[PDB]
Formats: C-alpha cells, sequence, structure tokens
C-alpha cells in the first residue's frame, strides 16, 4: 500500500465511522414500527432509508475525487447508487442467526416479513437475503467494506453521468487501492478470488436495484403510500 | 432538489 492508497483507506474509515452510528441511537425517532393499509412498517422503514441516504450522502462527500466532480455527476451518481449502498451498508447489522437486521433493539430486529410490510415481495427480498449472506460469508475487514462502498458510488456507468473518463479514474484508483489491500492483508483461503467475488458483489446490486425500482414506482404510484414517504426518498428513488 | 443543496459548494 502506497502512502496516498493508506490516506485513501484513512479517509473512508473516518468517513464510515462518522456516518455509521453502532448504537442504533437516533432509530427512537423514527416513526413506529407496526407488526400488527397492510403496508404497517411502510412508515417507519421510509424513516429508516431516509436516515440511510442522508448517511450514504455524507460518505459519498468523503470519498477522494469525489467532490471534484460536477455537481450534476455527483447527483447522478448519489441517486443510482443510494438504495445498493444502503443494502451494502446494512451488512453491518445482518446477522446469519436468524437471517435478520439487528440494530440494537428488540423491535429493531427487521426480517423479511417487515421488508414485506413496506409493499416489496420475495422477487426483491429472497434475493436481498441471498445477497446479504453471500456477503456476509466474504468476511470482509472493514477496509474492503468501505472501499467496496464507495466503488460502488462511483461507478461510470450509470445512466446520465457526463464526465465517465473522470468518474472511471476516480473508481480505478480506488479499486487498486483494494486489490492492493487484499494481496497485502487479506489472508488465504479467504483471499482467494475476493476481488471478483467483490466486483459479482456489485453486479448482484445492480440487479437488486433494477428490481427495488420496480417495486418502488409500483407501490409509490399510490397516493396513501406517498404521503407515508420522506421528502428525500421521494426525491432520491424518484 | 435535496440533493443539489446538500452537495453546493
Ligand atoms: C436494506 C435492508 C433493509 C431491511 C429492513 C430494507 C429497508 C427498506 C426497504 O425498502 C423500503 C421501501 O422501498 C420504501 C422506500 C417504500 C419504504 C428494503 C427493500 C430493505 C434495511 C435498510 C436500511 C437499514 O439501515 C442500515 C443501512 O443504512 C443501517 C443499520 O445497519 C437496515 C438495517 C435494513
Amino acid at each position: 500500500l502506497s502512502e496516498e492508497q493508506q490516506h485513501i483507506i484513512a479517509i473512508l474509515l473516518d468517513a464510515h465511522h462518522k456516518t455509521y452510528d453502532p448504537t442504533y441511537a437516533d432509530f427512537r425517532d423514527f416513526r413506529p414500527p407496526v407488526r400488527m393499509s397492510p403496508l404497517s412498517m411502510l412508515p417507519h422503514l421510509a424513516d429508516l432509508v431516509s436516515y440511510s441516504i442522508q448517511k450514504v450522502i455524507g460518505f459519498a462527500k468523503m470519498i477522494p475525487g469525489f467532490r471534484d466532480l460536477t455537481s450534476d455527476d455527483q447527483i447522478v451518481l448519489l441517486k443510482s447508487s443510494a438504495i445498493e449502498v444502503i443494502m451494502l451498508r446494512s451488512n453491518q447489522s445482518f446477522t446469519m442467526d436468524d437471517m435478520s437486521w439487528d440494530c440494537g433493539s428488540q423491535d429493531y430486529k427487521y426480517d423479511v416479513t417487515d421488508v414485506s410490510k413496506a409493499g416489496h415481495t420475495l422477487e426483491l427480498i429472497e434475493p436481498l437475503i441471498k445477497f446479504q449472506v453471500g456477503l456476509k460469508k466474504l468476511n470482509l475487514h472493514e477496509e474492503e467494506h468501505v472501499l467496496l462502498m464507495a466503488i460502488c458510488i462511483v461507478s461510470p456507468d450509470r445512466p446520465g453521468v457526463q464526465d465517465a473518463k473522470l468518474v472511471e479514474a476516480i473508481q480505478d484508483r480506488l479499486s487498486n487501492t483494494l486489490q492492493t489491500y487484499i494481496r497485502c492483508r487479506h489472508p488465504p483461503p479467504g483471499s482467494h478470488q475476493l476481488y471478483a467475488k467483490m466486483i459479482q458483489k456489485l453486479a448482484d446490486l445492480r440487479s437488486l436495484n433494477e428490481e427495488h425500482s420496480k417495486q418502488y414506482r409500483s407501490l409509490s404510484f399510490q397516493p396513501e403510500n406517498s404521503m407515508k414517504l420522506t421528502p428525500l426518498v421521494l426525491e432520491v428513488f424518484g | 432538489p435535496m440533493l443539489m443543496n446538500l452537495l453546493k459548494d
């Protein structure tokens, strides 16, 4: 790892620590989970997602190179990646003990039923769980995890990106930092084809993004559902 | 709107 690559990693780790609270303190402020419209978990999960978008923005701002992109390109990258980075960053609370996201409260332990009660079907939910499990099984170090989120966000192939050459240059610098980290630090057998496996997770995220988008488009078209969404969610997923 | 305003600078 070069001095620059070490600095990239330190910046990303700090950014994550500043935008991911592992105590889940802020969750009391969300509208309450209702588990008893049948979309009873829509308000709570809308608030959780809206909060998560704010954190992804805060993280992206710190990725080296990101703020040198035009405003338009920064916006395109964030609107297109937000759901994906949310899925990635949620892996940190995900637990293979019961295939749930454990966020420090009995009622903030989210399961497949919860996501269905925000309007989603198993067409999204089952691949989502498979994704979380596969990702957990990679046993990523925190450095690998934050690099992967950064690479996800800085993707030159997102629809509407203007300066794809600059976005690619930034992404390749992050990708090379990741490959060097794996070579230098990740022990066998976990390191074997790790970079490839991580790149595959990015491809899996594109598929989950497409399905989430389709389902979101449908559920949000119902004014009773849309009225329960936050302005930020409406804008970012719109 | 909200995104642009947050990213402004
Ligand atoms: C990504 C997994 C999940 C699981 C509950 C989720 C939430 C809402 C969803 O859909 C929402 C609907 O699409 C709408 C918008 C209609 C309400 C979908 C598909 C999935 C989730 C999201 C953020 C989050 O916080 C994490 C990640 O930020 C921090 C703690 O780990 C945790 C712990 C879980």
